[PDB]
């Protein structure tokens, strides 16, 4: 009915495995 | 004296350069702008061309356009407060009002922006060579959106803003005035393919005969924005082509104001062909041609065949294109080759 | 290289800008939205609902043939339940 | 370690020309990707897949792939077991999480370059045997593929053959042509009309054959590069750098869209029309046939019928003799097909077996081939320009061959770029012409 | 003699000759001068053409009652459709003339010669020190001709289809085309015409930035022209002046500084667009055509509310029961 | 202060997100065919 | 007319043999400097 | 078995996830990857038999 | 369709297909990250 709940989470997934990476300061 | 304190505000140099010319353009151009966004998103075409034009109605952004008023309305410059809508915004709109909206004040949006480039030359101090060249635009917006419906029964045969309602225009012109047979469209396309040429060549021909003033690969950081030597070679471009075209500029001076006479001259040629296309005085046919065509039935040029066309686009788009002329074709009268 | 304005990015930046924007934004938003199904613009614009194209019969277009008398000849086209 | 003193951010990539190590990430990294889609796309058309109805008409061109390889179908084309189907997408889907690992690892954690960390991995761009070896390990690994398809055609169960003598079904290769004259001669013949070229392959003998023989040279040159480094002529040709090598295989690609884009739009026999949709000029030939066919009903000869122009409403002769199918149809008269054979004589369409031996899964073939012609719109409507809205169809292979005739081309350009770059990167001027030594300045005016 | 050969060699790419014949001009030199002069006395003096294979021979040279725009050379029969048709194919020259003989020899060789022609605007810019790409700027004009000459018979299964070599001859493509694939309606096209329409605004606006920017070094009775020798060291205009000015017509960030910048948009967007174009009628080829949104718009009892849209279908439906009168015998247009 | 990269990707995002809306729209609202 | 296939191919041939012959020849090397 | 199956199969699923969003995270910020080499190790481990115990199950389920 | 039990999945395989885009588009929110290099 609305997948896009799982479209959401895989999308904002991209730009946290680099937020993280912003919080824990290093390698970008 | 207030009036120099009114120009010493309006020329003061802001991130967007209002001037004395904005006090017209901005007005305009804004609401130019803004009537067609509405328009296309608001107001139908129905009781003006039994269109649907607009987003509210399903319309996509191929689709929708500002159709043109009724034929009924004629020339009528068709105000909010005349005649026609008599103040009331509905009805306006119902009767295609928002097209000579958008049209009159785009095109005094037109004459202010020129008069802005104008105004800003002057100020800078540099010569208005961007103005003389901005009369192409305007003579094709003044002769096609104007001048051309100024000719015919009304504003209704005017081209409709919009992506779509503009294709059927060509396709019109086509099957109608036979439009691409015109010498002045030719020259028209003559100037815009060639001056999309001059833009591409002597853009290429820059990039690749550059001077090194830098170590790294990407050369878009080795300039110097403050003049001094050129940037590239210009004695190697002469010499390049000079041997792979057999022709080639060696005076920059020229070379700069050829790319702005091609394009301009060419839009300004094909605006002539139109204000002729406004009285019917089109380059429908060859003489000729017709007259042999006529005697000797096994006579065909590609000229002929084209003609054919255009007769099948007049019979079989008049009827919903021109409705105010209630026309019936009976599928008997309709013009049609074997089995198609 | 500058004016008086204030540099766009530190404005688009400043969590005083979003404090604004975050209520000012979505606001229109909704508003535009309610023009829309509320059915209001369909009266501003005088464009037709789905079921107001033709009368139920009818399968003629409400042409209008006249300016003067347009108005008019339009208010009649509304009044066949079109 | 690398930033703006190497590349520009839009040219990042290239920043990686000299780190061995980590441009591997990348290629494994990558070569995920196209596992993964692979993977993700078979699941997702397999998810929308509708057994009792036409593969083409449902927007497919993963599952029809593995139809051909004969997997899941029977007579027919008949969708026998989705299971295949299933299994091919999951599997790859897994293996792109393998190798994604890999990719990741090696372009952010591993070494950043190799030659040190081991010098059998690590490489030299100049390297002429390093290059030459690495080829040659690569052109076995293809070699083996090669065979891989053989395998599965002559012992593992077969391929789909439309040609099939009892109808269009699942068979086993087991006599594929070996002999070279018939195999090479393909690349002997005419890319124009009539003979094809390698198009023109239309029996799995030659395509299981022709397989062994690739299979073999492949992995014999591949043997012949580890043991060997470029000649004379060899070296004093090519540019040897990170780029040339990449723009040579640029333009290897190109060549390689635009067949593909060929094959697909008109070969029969590795791309059945059962699967994909009927051919171009298979479609128009079927218009033919349906005409023909229902106006003979009717009590037409057909054999003797004048169309308008004088030429023949339904038969006529191609300039070489031979009986074709009238009307526009005419161009297509090099259409060969499974429903169309069997009314061809040894002088072409034969207007006794026409007159009379026509079978009725023909007629529907026909017919069912004529309402699904290869014509379309963007937006997925079926049929002419000016048609109207109903059916939302789109043949396969208009999809295929245009999506890979930009690709190809872009490919081209690609190519003529990254070539362009490396003769001016050797000889060393893509950076600019020495304001210094300016060579033009050198040479005597021709005015 | 150092060795013939390597003299010959040396030649040849020699960038002392007026006319760089490069190696890719060995080749170019010879197909270009076949299809000129094959071109020219076609267009002049050869006969009627039975283009649609119908035996109906289309006349489109000057001698058989045609003028410069009229005038054409026409394809290749339809009979023929993508066989090779080389004159020693034919009986006679009198049956090579009337089955558009001709126009294969013209397209095969110009397509040759104009690829060459490219492969030469890299080679004169290699023996010169300067940076390649310019042939590929070169890309997007030969990759129409091929997609207009080649791409699009290919597809279409006859070279009959391809654009002929004339004026009126190409309108003819064109109003064809539009009704069979709908173009103006087409993502690819649209981007054409932006390419192109673009190219010749950006080529006015820097055009008359630039001259209206020059620094003065002439006369008021002195062509401003003079003002520039060729080889000059310094730049002959304010490129400060120039972005001063446009910088606030518009607003400065939205401006050009950078000539390098400038010059490379200047050349990229045309090209872009173009190639888009080019990719268009190359992929229409295989009938993946325009968006087709007719009978879309319907209203609550299922009447069919029309849109410009519809009234495009109408010009299209008249172009296509019109053109090729006796050609078809059949209800679908499949060729 | 919020960093312009995250501006960017989150304005960005949500400019999908309308236009595919819009995407969805034309195969569902009046611009349908059905 | 059998005659002119011939001839044309000769001369085809000629002229794709003096091209291919020729970058063969060490064309890199015929440039401004590296080579 | 079903449910048995529904369970490995979707856990599988967000131990993927997780696993997508770790290891990136994880070789990035050298904040550690030996005390997470650990972590990861137990990921990538578990993750292989997890697929095998979705693919010996799935004959049993479909 | 997808085999009887991993019909749960439906919706989670339907979009699957997108994600190799996404990559080329995360390269982006990366550099805008490091403040393009
Ligand atoms: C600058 C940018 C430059 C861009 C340049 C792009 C050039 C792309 C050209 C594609 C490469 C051709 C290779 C190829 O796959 O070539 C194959 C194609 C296809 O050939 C086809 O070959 C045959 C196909 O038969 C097949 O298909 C069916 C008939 O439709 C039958 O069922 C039959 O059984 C089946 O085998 C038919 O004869 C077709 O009529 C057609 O001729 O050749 C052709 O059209 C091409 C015609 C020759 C010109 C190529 C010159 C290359 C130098
Ligand atoms: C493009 C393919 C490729 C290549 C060329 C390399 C190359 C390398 N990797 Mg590696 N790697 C890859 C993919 C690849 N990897 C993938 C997909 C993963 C994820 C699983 C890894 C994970 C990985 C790790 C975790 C490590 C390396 C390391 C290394 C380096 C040391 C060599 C080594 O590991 O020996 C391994 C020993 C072998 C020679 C045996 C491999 C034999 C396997 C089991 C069979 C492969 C079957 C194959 C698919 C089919 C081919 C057969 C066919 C010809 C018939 C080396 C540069 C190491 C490194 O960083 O050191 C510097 C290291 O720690 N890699
Ligand atoms: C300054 C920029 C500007 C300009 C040049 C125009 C120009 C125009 N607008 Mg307009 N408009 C503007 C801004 C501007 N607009 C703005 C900001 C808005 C939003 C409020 C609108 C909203 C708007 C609407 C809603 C409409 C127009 C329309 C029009 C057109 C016809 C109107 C007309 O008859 O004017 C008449 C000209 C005058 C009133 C100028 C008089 C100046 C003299 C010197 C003053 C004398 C006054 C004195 C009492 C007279 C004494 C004489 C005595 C014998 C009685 C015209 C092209 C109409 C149109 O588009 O129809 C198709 C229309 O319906 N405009
Ligand atoms: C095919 C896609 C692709 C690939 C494989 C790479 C790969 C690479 N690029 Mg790159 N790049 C790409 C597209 C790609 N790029 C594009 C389109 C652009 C233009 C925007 C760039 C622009 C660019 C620049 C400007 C640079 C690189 C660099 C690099 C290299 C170092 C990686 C890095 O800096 O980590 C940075 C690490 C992070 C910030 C973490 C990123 C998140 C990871 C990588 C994704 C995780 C995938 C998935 C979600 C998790 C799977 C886990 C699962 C298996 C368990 C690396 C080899 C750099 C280089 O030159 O090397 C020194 C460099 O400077 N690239
Ligand atoms: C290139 C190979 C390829 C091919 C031939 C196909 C073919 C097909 N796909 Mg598909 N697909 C592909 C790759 C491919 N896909 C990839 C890589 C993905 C992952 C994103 C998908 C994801 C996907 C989905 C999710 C779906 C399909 C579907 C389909 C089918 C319907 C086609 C459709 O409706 O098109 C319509 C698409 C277009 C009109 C978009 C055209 C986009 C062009 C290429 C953009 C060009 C602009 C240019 C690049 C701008 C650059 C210029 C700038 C730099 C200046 C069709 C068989 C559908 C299906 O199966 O339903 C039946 C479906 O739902 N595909
Ligand atoms: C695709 C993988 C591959 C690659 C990249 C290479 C690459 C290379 N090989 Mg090679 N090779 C391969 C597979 C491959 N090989 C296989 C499978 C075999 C076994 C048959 C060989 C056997 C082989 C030998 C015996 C030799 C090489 C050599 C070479 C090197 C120089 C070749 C060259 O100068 O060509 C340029 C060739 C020309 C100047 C002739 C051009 C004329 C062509 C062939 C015809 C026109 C092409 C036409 C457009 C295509 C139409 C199709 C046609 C059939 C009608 C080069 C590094 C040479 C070398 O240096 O050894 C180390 C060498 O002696 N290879
Ligand atoms: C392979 C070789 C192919 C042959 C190509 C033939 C090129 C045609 C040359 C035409 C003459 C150019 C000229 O006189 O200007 C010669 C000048 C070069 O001379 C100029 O001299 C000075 C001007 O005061 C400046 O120094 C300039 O920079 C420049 O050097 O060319 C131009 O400046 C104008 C550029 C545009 C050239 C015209 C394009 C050719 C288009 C031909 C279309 C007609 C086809 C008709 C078909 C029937
Ligand atoms: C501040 C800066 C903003 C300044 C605004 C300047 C104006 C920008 C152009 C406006 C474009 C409007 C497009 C639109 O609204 O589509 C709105 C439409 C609405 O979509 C409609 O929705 C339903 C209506 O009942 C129906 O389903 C219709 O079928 C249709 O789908 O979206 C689209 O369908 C098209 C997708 C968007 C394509 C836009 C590309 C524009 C490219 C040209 C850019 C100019 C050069
Ligand atoms: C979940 C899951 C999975 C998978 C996963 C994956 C593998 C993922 C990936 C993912 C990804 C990979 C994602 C990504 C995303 C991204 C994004 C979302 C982006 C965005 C961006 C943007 C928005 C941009 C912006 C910008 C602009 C626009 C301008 C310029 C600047 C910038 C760049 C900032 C599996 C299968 C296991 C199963 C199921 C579950
Ligand atoms: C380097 C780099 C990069 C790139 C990266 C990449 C390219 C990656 C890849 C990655 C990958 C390549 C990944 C993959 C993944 C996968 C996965 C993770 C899988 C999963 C699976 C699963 C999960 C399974 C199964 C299933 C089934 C069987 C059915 C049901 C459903 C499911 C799905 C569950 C970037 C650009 C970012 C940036 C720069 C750096
Ligand atoms: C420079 C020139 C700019 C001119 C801009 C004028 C814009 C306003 O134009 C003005 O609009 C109002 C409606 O809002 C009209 O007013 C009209 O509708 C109102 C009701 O809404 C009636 O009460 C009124 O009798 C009728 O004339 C005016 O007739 C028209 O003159
Ligand atoms: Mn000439 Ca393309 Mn019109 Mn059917 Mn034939
Ligand atoms: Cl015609
Ligand atoms: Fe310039």
């Amino acid at each position: 009915i609305a997948q896009l709940t799982m479209i959401a989470m895989i999308g904002i997934a991209g730009p946290m495995i680099i937020f993280l990476l912003a919080v824990r300061r290093g390698n970008l | 004296g207030w009036f120099d304190i009114l120009d010493d505000w309006l020329k003061r140099d802001r991130f967007v350069f209002v001037g004395w010319s904005g006090i017209l353009l901005f007005p305009c151009a804004y609401l130019a702008l803004g009537g067609w966004l509405t328009g296309t998103t608001f107001v139908t075409s129905w009781y003006t061309h039994g269109l649907a034009s607009s987003y509210l109605e399903g319309c996509n952004f191929l689709t929708v356009a500002v159709s043109t008023p009724a034929n009924s309305m004629g020339h009528s410059l068709l105000l909010l407060w005349g005649p026609e809508a008599q103040g009331d915004f509905t009805r306006w709109c119902q009767l295609g009002g928002l097209w000579t909206f958008i049209a009159l004040h785009g095109a005094f949006g037109l004459i202010g922006f020129m008069l802005r480039q104008f105004e800003i030359a002057r100020l800078v101090g540099v010569r208005p060579y961007n103005a003389i060249a901005f009369s192409a635009p305007i003579a094709v917006f003044v002769s096609v959106f104007l001048i051309y419906p100024l000719g015919q029964s009304s504003w209704f045969f005017a081209p409709s803003f919009g992506v779509a309602a503009i294709f059927r225009f060509l396709l019109f012109f086509q099957g109608f005035h036979n439009w691409t047979l015109n010498p002045f469209h030719m020259m028209g396309v003559a100037g815009v393919l060639g001056g999309a040429l001059l833009c591409a060549i002597h853009g290429a021909t820059v990039e690749n005969t550059l001077f090194q003033d830098g170590e790294g690969a990407s050369t878009f950081r080795a300039f110097n924005p403050t003049q001094a030597e050129e940037t590239y070679s210009m004695v190697t471009a002469n010499r390049f082509w000079s041997q792979i075209f057999g022709i080639a500029f060696s005076n920059k001076r020229w070379l700069h104001f050829f790319m702005l006479f091609v394009p301009v001259t060419g839009l300004w040629m094909s605006a002539i062909g139109v204000v002729g296309l406004a009285l019917n005085l089109r380059s429908y046919d060859f003489i000729s041609q017709e007259i042999r065509a006529a005697e000797d039935p096994e006579f065909e040029t590609f000229y002929t065949k084209n003609l054919l066309l255009n007769e099948g686009i007049r019979a079989w788009m008049a009827p919903q294109d021109q409705p105010h002329e209630n026309f019936v074709f009976p599928e008997e009268v309709l013009p049609r080759g074997n089995a198609l | 290289g500058t004016t008086g304005e204030r540099p766009f990015s530190d404005i688009i930046t400043s969590v005083r800008y979003w404090v604004i924007h975050s209520i000012t934004i979505p606001a229109l938003f909704i508003a535009g939205w309610l023009f829309v199904s509320t059915g209001l613009a369909y009266d501003v614009f005088g464009t037709p609902r789905p079921d107001s194209y033709y009368a139920q019969e009818q399968r003629s277009i409400p042409l209008v043939t006249d300016r003067f008398e347009a108005k008019q000849q339009v208010e009649t086209f509304l009044e066949q339940l079109k | 370690d690398q930033e703006s003193s190497g590349f520009a951010w839009w040219a990042g990539n290239a920043r990686l020309i000299n780190l061995s190590g980590k441009l591997l990430g990348a290629h494994v990294a990558h070569a995920g990707l196209i596992v993964f889609w692979a993977g993700a796309m078979t699941l997702f058309e397999l998810a929308h897949f509708i057994p009792e109805k036409p593969m083409y008409e449902q927007g497919l061109i993963l599952i029809p792939h593995i139809a051909t390889l004969g997997w899941g179908v029977g007579p027919g084309g008949e969708v026998v077991d989705t299971f295949p189907f299933f299994v091919v997408g999951v599997v790859h889907l897994i293996s792109s999480a393998v190798l994604g690992f890999g990719g990741v690892y090696h372009a952010i954690r591993g070494p950043e370059t190799l030659e040190e960390y081991s010098s059998f991995f690590g490489y030299d761009w100049k390297d002429k045997n390093k290059m030459t070896t690495i080829l040659g390990f690569h052109l076995i690994v293809l070699g083996i593929g090669a065979l891989l398809l053989v395998a599965k055609a002559m012992f593992f169960g077969g391929l789909y053959d439309t040609w099939a003598p009892g109808g269009g079904d699942v068979r086993v290769i087991t006599n594929p042509t070996l002999d070279p004259r018939v195999i090479f001669g393909y690349l002997l013949k005419s890319p124009f009309g009539g003979e094809g070229w390698i198009v023109s392959v239309n029996n799995l003998e030659d395509v299981v054959g022709g397989h062994i023989w690739i299979g073999l040279i492949c992995i014999a040159g591949g043997i012949w590069h580890i043991l060997t480094t470029p000649f004379g002529w060899a070296r004093r040709a090519f540019i040897w750098s990170g780029e040339a090598y990449l723009s040579y295989s640029l333009g290897a690609l190109s060549m390689m869209g635009f067949i593909a884009t060929c094959f697909v739009w008109f070969n029969n026999t590795v791309y059945p029309s059962e699967f994909y949709g009927p051919t171009g000029p298979e479609a128009s030939q079927a218009q033919a046939m349906t005409f023909l066919i229902r106006d003979q009903k009717l009590g037409a000869n057909v054999g003797s019928a004048q169309g308008p122009t004088g030429l023949g409403k339904y038969l006529m002769r191609s300039p070489t003799g031979e009986i074709i199918f009238g009307g526009e149809t005419m161009r297509f008269w090099d259409f060969r097909g499974p429903w169309l054979e069997p009314l061809r004589g040894p002088n072409g369409l034969d207007l006794n077996k026409i007159k009379n031996d026509i079978q009725p899964w023909q007629e529907r073939r026909a017919a069912e081939y004529m309402t699904h012609a290869p014509l379309g719109s963007l937006n997925s409507v079926g049929g002419v320009a000016t048609e109207i809205n109903s059916v939302n169809f789109v043949s396969p292979r208009s999809w295929l061959a245009t999506s890979h005739f930009v690709l190809a081309f872009f490919f081209l350009v690609g190519h003529l770029w990254h070539a362009g770059r490396a003769r001016a990167a050797a000889a060393g001027f893509e950076k600019g012409i020495d304001r210094e030594s300016e060579p033009v300045l050198s040479m005597p005016s021709l005015d | 003699s150092a060795n013939l050969w390597e003299r010959f060699c040396n030649w040849v790419t020699s960038t002392d000759n007026r006319l760089y014949v490069g190696w890719f001009g060995v080749i170019m030199i010879p197909t270009l001068l076949a299809a000129t002069i094959c071109f020219v006395i076609a267009f002049i003096a050869a006969p009627p053409v039975d283009i649609d294979g119908i035996r109906e021979p289309v006349s489109g040279s000057l001698l058989y009652g045609n003028n410069i725009i009229t005038g054409a050379v026409v394809p290749s029969s339809n009979a023929i459709g993508l066989h090779f048709y080389p004159i020693w194919e034919a009986a006679s020259l009198d049956e090579w003339l009337y089955n558009g003989g001709p126009y294969q020899l013209i397209i095969f060789h110009f397509l040759l010669g104009a690829s060459c022609y490219m492969g030469r605007q890299w080679e004169l810019s290699y023996r010169l020190g300067m940076r390649p790409w310019i042939c590929v700027a070169y890309s997007a004009p030969l990759a129409s001709a091929f997609a207009v000459f080649l791409i699009y018979p290919i597809g279409q299964g006859s070279f009959s289809d391809g654009m002929p070599l004339g004026i009126s001859g190409t309108f003819n493509f064109m109003i064809v085309f539009q009704a069979e694939h709908n173009i103006l309606m087409h993502p690819f096209h649209q981007l054409g015409v932006a390419g192109v329409f673009g190219g010749a605004l950006f080529c006015a606006m820097h055009g008359s930035l630039v001259t209206s920017s020059l620094i003065r070094e002439t006369t008021e009775t002195e062509s401003a022209n003079y003002g520039y020798k060729f080889g000059q060291e310094e730049e002959t205009y304010n490129i400060v002046a120039a972005h001063g000015y446009f910088g606030r017509l518009i607003f400065q960030y939205a401006s050009f500084n950078n000539s390098r910048s400038l010059h490379f948009f200047l050349a990229a967007w045309p090209v872009v667009g173009v190639w888009f174009t080019a990719l268009g009628i190359s992929t229409m080829a295989f009938n993946l055509n325009g968006f087709n949104f007719n009978h879309s718009v319907i209203d609550a009892k299922g009447n069919v509310i029309n849109t410009w849209a519809d009234i495009i279908n109408r010009a299209n439906l008249g172009m296509e029961v019109m053109h090729e009168r006796n050609a078809h015998n059949f209800p679908l247009d499949l060729a | 202060r919020i960093p312009l990269w995250i501006v960017a990707t989150v304005a960005g995002m949500g400019v999908i997100v309308i236009v595919g809306l819009f995407f969805y729209g034309a195969y569902a609202g009046l611009g349908s065919s059905l | 007319m059998e005659t002119l296939k011939i001839t044309v191919y000769i001369v085809v041939t000629f002229f794709v043999l003096l091209f291919v012959f020729g970058f063969l020849s060490g064309d890199p090397a015929r440039n401004p400097k590296r080579k | 078995m079903t449910i048995l199956f529904q369970l490995a199969l979707a856990a599988l699923v967000i131990l993927s996830f997780v696993m997508v969003i770790g290891v990136p995270v994880a070789y990035a910020s050298p904040q550690d990857w030996d005390r997470s080499k650990q972590l990861i190790f137990l990921g990538s481990g578990l993750w292989i038999a997890l697929v095998l115990v979705v693919g010996v199950l799935n004959f049993f389920v479909v | 369709k997808l085999p009887e039990a991993y019909a749960i999945f439906d919706p989670l395989v339907d979009v699957l297909p997108v994600i190799p885009v996404l990559f080329l588009a995360l390269a982006f929110v990366w550099q805008a990250a490091v403040g393009f290099r």
